[PDB]
RNA sequence: GGUGAAAUUCUUGGAUUUAUUGAAGACUAACUACUGCGAAAGCAUUUGCCAAGGACGUUUUCAUUAAUCAAGAACGAAAGUUAGGGGAUCGAAGAUGAUCAGAUACCGUCGUAGUCUUAACCAUAAACUAUGCCGACUAGGGAUCGGGUGGUGUUUUUCUUAUGACCCACUCGGCACCUUACGAGAAAUCAAAGUCUUUGGGUUCUGGGGGGAGUAUGGUCGCAAGGCUGAAACUUAAAGGAAUUG
C-alpha cells in the first residue's frame, strides 16, 4: 500500500535449527510464484539471484544495490529503476558504479545487488485527471497534498505573501547559507529559466 | 628539472617458443620505489612485432604477431602469442578490381579454454584461355565455399593445445587445405587466414608458459 | 511570388477570419 | 537548356535512386555513379630521395610499400584541375580514356 | 648492437608530430612537434618546422641509449582527410640525414570500414 | 459501431480535454485487455494492482509493469543477461 | 523437418493426443514413439520420461509450445502429447526425431 | 585547435599524443562496374527459419478463362506531426568569432529539435527515361547477366574420370550500347519520337495565347501542417521552343 513496486515473499532455511525464515524482497520484472532464488558468491547469474558486485562482469543490470556490506538495501529499490556496473578494481575492492540519476559512485566489491529491473514499470505515464485520483494517492502515503501558493497568503504566514497584487517581490532564488524560515524557493541554483535538451 | 629518464631499468623479452629465434629487443621500465614493485607494470604489456625478425626470410614478412608479458624470471620477462594479423599494406594490394573477395568467420574453443576469433579471405582466380574480363563467382558457389573454410578451421583448431596450434599456423599448412578441397566448386587463390584474435583465457599457469622455454 | 509567402498570406486570411466568424 | 548528354550522371539505368558519398575536399554529398573516381597510388616516401633512406637503412632488399586511395570528387570540385577539363559537342562521345 | 623502439609521425594538416617511443608502447623518450619550434601559426605543418622537429628528437634519444626505430606514419585519418600533410616525408630524411638508423616502415592511417557523418553538410564546404 | 472514435474513454464524457484522453486511452486499453500465458497456455484475462498479474486457471502469479505485462525496456534486459551468461 | 513428416502420419497412420490416451497405450506396449511439448510442466514431463525407459520408448522433444504442436498434427485445440502407434507412410521411427 | 590571414579558443595541478582495454548508439567502406533484383518508393557483413517471385526446360494439365479500366482500394523518399524508448556523430532554430560601407549570409567554435527505432498518422518531390499500357512488322554490329543445347575442343587429375571452371557456335528472356539513316521531326536528336494528307490494330488519362491562379468560394479528407476538387470579374500582344551570327 502506498509504493510502486510489488512486493515478493522467499522462503529460506535456518542452516544452524529446524526452522523457516521469510524475507520480504522486492520482485524484479520477471519473477513469479513457484520458482528457486539462488542467493550467495557461487551463485550464478540469472533474473532474480542475489550476487556480490565483484563476482560479476562489466556492463550488468541489477537493482536493490547495498552501499556498504551489511546494508540489506538502499540504492535503486523504486520503480523501474536499475543499476548500471561500468568499471573494476583488483587494489582495493571497489567497483565503479551508475546510479539512475546520473551521478556515479564507488561501492565495495563485496556489496550485494538483486539483477533485473524493478517491476511495476510505466507508472508516471498515464494522467491522473481529476483531482480525486491524487488524493487517494497521498491518503495512503503523508498528509502532503492540497498545497496553498505562498504569494496567495498573507505576509505573516509565508515571506512571498502580501501585496496588493500577487507577486514575489524580492529574488526567490535564496542563498545555501540562510536560516529556517527564509528558505522558500530555489535554495542554492545555479541556473534559473526554461533548460535546453541536455540535463 | 627532474631528469626521469635516467632513474630506469633495462630488461630483455623472450620467444613462447615455436619461433626460431628466441629473443627480440630491450624494453625498459621505471625503478621500483618503495613498496611498489616495477614487476606488477610490466605482466600486462603487449608486444606488437614481425614474424620474419622472429625466423628470418621474407616470406613471413607479411603480418604482425602479438606477445603478452608475464612473468618476470631474473630481468628475462616471458610472453605469450596474444593475437596474429595482417599487415596494413599487403591485404590491400590484393583487393584489385574485376574480381570478386569472400571471406568466412569462425568461433572455437582448443582443449585448454582458449576461445579464438579466426578470420579468412579468398579471391577468386582468373583461369588460362580467358576472353573474358571479369572472374566474379555466383551467389550460390561463394555460400559453399564459406561453409567449407568454416568447417577446416574448426576440425585444426579443437585439436591442438594453443601452443601447438601456432607451429602450424606459421609455416602455412592452413592455407593449403583450403585451396586443394574447394577446387571442385571454384578455382580460388591466394588463401589467407587475415587475423586470429584471442578473447578469453584460463588462469595464469605460470609453471606450464616455462614447458616452452626450454 | 513563390509558393511559401503567397502561402503564409492564408495565416492572417484564414486564423483573422476565424475572430470574423465566429462572433 | 535543352538535353545535353544521353546517359546524363551515367550508370542509374534500368535502377531505381541510388546510395550517395561524400567527397574528399569539399565534404559534399553526390552519387557513387556520378562521383568521378580516380584511384591514385602513391610512394610511401617521396621520390625527391629516395635512396637517402635505403642507405643508412637495416637490411637488404627491403619492402617499400605503397599507399592505396581511392578518391571520389563531386563534378564541380573536379573542374579545378581533377579529370575533367571541359571538352567540344562531339570531342564528348569519347568514352575511351586518355593515354594508356 | 641495435635497441629498436617506435618513431611515428602524425602526418596531418596543421601539424605534424614526433613522438618517439620503446617496443611495447607505454615508455616515451621525447614529444617535440612542428609547431612547438616556429611560432607564427601558419608555420605548423610547413617543412621548415620538419627539419627543426626532427633534429631536437635526434638529440634526445641518442643520449640516453637507442640507436635505431621503426617508422610508422599516420594521417589524420577516420573521416577526415586521409591524406599525408605538406610535412609528412620531411622529417623520414631529417632523421637520415643526422644519422640515426632506420627499419621497416609503414602507414597505419585508421581507414573506418563502414564509417559515421562527416562535417560541412550536404552541400557541403561552400567557399 | 456506436462510437465514431473515443472508444473506451466516453466515460469520462466532455471533461479533462482531448489530448489527455487519448492519452489516457493508449494505457487503459492494454490494462484492461488480456494476456497470452506462458505456463499455462490459455488466454483470459487478467489483471490485479499496478504490477502483479495475474492467474488465468492454474494459480500462478508474475511480477509485470505498471499497465502492460511484458515491459520493452525490461524485455532487452532479458536479452542483456542472456548475452553475458554465456562466459 | 518434423512438421512435414507428422502430416504425413495423420493421414495413413495411427495416433492419440493427450496426457492419459499416452499413458493406456504406454502400459500396454502399444506407442512406437511419443512427441512432448516445450511448454508442459517438469512433474509430468520427468513422470513420461519414466514411463518411456521401463518399456523402451523414443522421446522426441517437439522444440515449440503446446499452441503450435496442435497446428503441426492439422487440429484447433492445445496438445501437451502425441504418440505415434503405427505410421503408414511416414518415416519418423527409422529417423531419431 | 582552426584558418588563405584569423580568432572567442581548450588547458597544463601534460589537455593534444602513446599503449592496454570497457560501454553506448550509428552506418555496412575497399570488392562496386554503361552489373543484379523489385509494381513503384527502394534494397549491399554471417547464419537460420518463414512464405512468395521472374526467366528457362517440357509428346504434362484445363480449353477462351484474356486486354485496358470511371467508381472504389493497396503500398508510397525526405521533411513534419502525436506518444513512448534511445541519444555516439553531424546538425534547422539559436548562441558565438571574423570579414563587410551594413551581414542577424557564405568561413569557424559549440548547439536544442531532428537523425535510430516501436505503435499510430500524413500522401507529397526535377516521385524525370521530363517519353501511358497490351499487340504486330521493319537493319545491321559485337559485348554482357541468367537458363537451355551441341562440340574425340582446352584444362582440373584422384588414373578414363564425373561434376565443376574455361573456350567455339547456336538459342529464348533482360539491363544497356555502337554505326547508318532509306524513314520521322520545327530542329536538338530518335531503331523508336518509324510503319500519318497514300491520314482508321484495341483502350485509359491530360491539354486548347499569356497573366490573375492552383488564388476566391463551396464541398470533402486530416490532431495540425496541408492535401484532392477548382472559378470569374478584370488586364495584355505577345509569353514561349530549337537553332545561326555577334
Ligand atoms: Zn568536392
Amino acid at each position: 500500500a502506498g509504493r510502486g513496486a510489488p512486493l515478493a515473499k522467499v522462503v529460506f532455511r535456518d542452516p544452524y535449527k529446524y526452522k523457516l525464515r521469510e524475507e520480504t524482497f522486492i520482485a524484479n520484472e520477471g519473477l513469479h510464484t513457484g520458482q528457486f532464488i539462488y542467493a550467495g558468491k557461487k551463485a550464478s547469474l540469472n533474473v532474480g539471484n542475489v550476487l556480490p558486485l565483484g563476482s560479476v562482469p562489466e556492463g550488468t543490470i541489477i537493482s536493490n544495490v547495498e552501499e556498504r556490506p551489511g546494508d540489506r538495501g538502499a540504492l535503486a529499490r523504486a520503480s523501474g529503476n536499475y543499476v548500471i556496473v561500468i568499471g573494476h578494481n583488483p587494489e582495493d575492492n571497489k567497483t565503479r558504479v551508475r546510479l539512475p540519476s546520473g551521478a556515479k559512485k564507488i561501492i565495495s566489491s563485496d556489496a550485494r545487488g538483486v539483477i533485473g529491473v524493478v517491476a511495476g514499470g510505466g507508472r508516471i505515464d498515464k494522467p491522473l485527471l481529476k483531482a480525486g485520483r491524487a488524493f487517494h494517492k497521498y491518503r495512503v502515503k503523508r498528509n502532503s497534498w492540497p498545497k496553498t501558493r505562498g504569494v496567495a497568503m498573507n505576509p505573516v504566514d509565508h515571506p512571498h505573501g502580501g501585496g496588493n497584487h500577487q507577486h514575489i517581490g524580492k529574488a526567490s532564488t535564496i542563498s545555501r547559507g540562510a536560516v529556517s524560515g527564509q528558505k522558500a524557493g530555489l535554495i542554492a541554483a545555479r541556473r534559473t529559466g526554461l533548460l535546453r535538451g541536455s540535463q | 628539472v627532474v631528469d626521469p629518464f635516467t632513474r630506469k631499468e633495462w630488461y630483455d623479452i623472450k620467444a613462447p617458443s615455436t619461433f626460431e629465434n628466441r629473443n627480440v629487443g630491450k624494453t625498459l621500465v621505471n625503478k621500483s620505489v618503495g613498496l611498489k614493485n616495477a614487476s606488477d607494470s610490466l605482466k600486462g604489456r603487449v608486444v606488437e612485432v614481425c614474424l620474419a625478425d622472429l625466423q628470418g626470410s621474407e616470406d613471413h614478412s607479411f603480418r604482425k604477431v602479438k606477445l603478452r608479458v608475464d612473468e618476470v624470471q631474473g630481468k628475462n620477462l616471458l610472453t605469450n602469442f596474444h593475437g596474429m594479423d595482417f599487415t596494413t599494406d599487403k591485404l590491400r594490394s590484393m583487393v584489385r578490381k574485376w574480381q570478386t573477395l569472400i571471406e568466412a568467420n569462425v568461433t572455437v574453443k582448443t582443449s585448454d579454454d582458449y576461445v579464438l576469433r579466426i578470420f579468412a579471405i579468398a579471391f577468386t582466380r582468373k583461369q588460362a584461355n580467358q576472353v573474358k574480363r571479369t572472374s566474379y563467382a555466383q551467389s550460390s558457389h561463394i555460400r559453399q565455399i564459406r561453409k567449407v573454410i568454416s568447417e577446416i578451421l574448426t576440425r585444426e583448431v579443437q585439436n591442438s593445445t594453443l601452443a601447438q596450434l601456432t607451429s602450424k599456423l606459421i609455416p602455412e599448412v592452413i592455407n593449403k587445405e583450403i585451396e586443394n578441397a574447394t577446387k571442385d566448386i571454384f578455382p580460388l587463390q591466394n588463401v589467407h587466414i587475415r587475423k586470429v584474435k584471442l578473447l578469453k583465457q584460463p588462469k595464469f599457469d605460470l609453471g606450464s608458459l616455462l614447458s616452452l622455454h626450454g | 511570388m513563390r509558393a511559401k509567402w503567397r502561402k503564409k498570406r492564408t495565416r492572417r486570411l484564414k486564423r483573422k477570419r476565424r475572430k470574423v466568424r465566429a462572433r | 537548356m535543352p538535353k545535353k548528354r544521353a546517359s546524363n550522371g551515367r550508370n542509374k539505368k534500368g535502377r531505381g535512386h541510388v546510395k550517395p558519398v561524400r567527397c574528399v575536399n569539399c565534404s559534399r554529398s553526390v552519387p557513387k555513379d556520378k562521383a568521378i573516381k580516380r584511384m591514385a597510388i602513391r610512394n610511401i616516401v617521396e621520390a625527391a630521395a629516395i635512396r637517402d633512406l635505403s642507405e643508412a637503412s637495416v637490411y637488404a632488399e627491403y619492402a617499400l610499400p605503397k599507399t592505396y586511395n581511392k578518391l571520389h570528387y563531386c563534378i564541380s570540385c573536379a573542374i579545378h584541375a581533377r579529370i575533367v577539363r571541359v571538352r567540344s559537342r562531339t570531342d564528348r562521345r569519347i568514352r575511351a580514356p586518355p593515354q594508356r | 648492437s641495435q635497441v629498436f623502439g617506435v618513431a611515428r609521425i602524425f602526418a596531418s594538416f596543421n601539424d605534424t608530430f614526433v613522438h618517439v617511443t620503446d617496443l611495447s608502447g607505454r615508455e616515451t623518450i621525447a614529444r617535440v612537434t612542428g609547431g612547438m619550434k616556429v611560432k607564427a601559426d601558419r608555420d605548423e605543418s610547413s617543412p621548415y618546422a620538419a627539419m627543426l622537429a626532427a633534429q631536437d628528437v635526434a638529440a634526445k634519444c641518442k643520449e640516453v641509449g637507442i640507436t635505431a626505430v621503426h617508422i610508422k606514419i599516420r594521417a589524420t585519418g577516420g573521416t577526415r582527410s586521409k591524406t599525408p600533410g605538406p610535412g609528412g616525408q620531411a622529417a623520414l630524411r631529417a632523421l637520415a640525414r643526422s644519422g640515426l638508423r632506420i627499419g621497416r616502415i609503414e602507414d597505419v592511417t585508421p581507414v573506418p570500414s563502414d564509417s559515421t557523418r562527416k562535417k560541412g553538410g550536404r552541400r557541403g564546404r561552400r567557399l | 459501431k456506436r462510437t465514431k472514435k473515443v472508444g473506451i474513454t466516453g466515460k469520462y464524457g466532455v471533461r479533462y480535454g482531448s489530448s489527455l484522453r487519448r492519452q489516457v486511452k493508449k494505457l487503459e486499453v492494454q490494462q484492461h485487455a488480456t494476456y497470452n500465458c506462458s505456463f499455462c497456455g490459455k488466454t483470459c484475462v487478467k489483471r490485479g494492482a499496478a504490477g502483479v498479474w495475474s492467474c488465468s486457471s492454474c494459480n500462478r502469479t508474475i511480477a509485470g509493469g505498471a499497465y502492460t505485462l511484458s515491459t520493452a525496456a525490461a524485455a532487452t534486459v532479458r536479452s542483456t543477461i542472456r548475452r553475458l551468461r554465456d562466459m | 523437418n518434423i512438421n512435414q513428416k507428422l502430416a504425413l502420419v495423420v493421414k495413413s497412420g495411427k495416433y492419440s493426443l493427450g496426457y492419459k490416451s499416452t499413458v493406456k497405450s504406454l502400459r500396454q506396449g502399444k506407442a512406437k514413439l511419443i512427441i512432448i511439448a516445450a511448454n508442459t510442466p517438469v512433474l509430468r514431463k520427468s513422470e513420461l520420461e519414466y514411463y518411456a525407459m521401463l518399456s523402451k520408448t523414443k522421446v522426441y522433444y517437439f522444440q515449440g509450445g503446446n499452441n503450435e504442436l496442435g497446428t503441426a498434427v492439422g487440429k484447433l485445440f492445445r496438445v501437451g502429447v502425441v504418440t505415434i502407434l503405427d505410421a503408414g507412410d511416414s518415416d519418423i521411427l527409422t529417423a531419431l526425431a
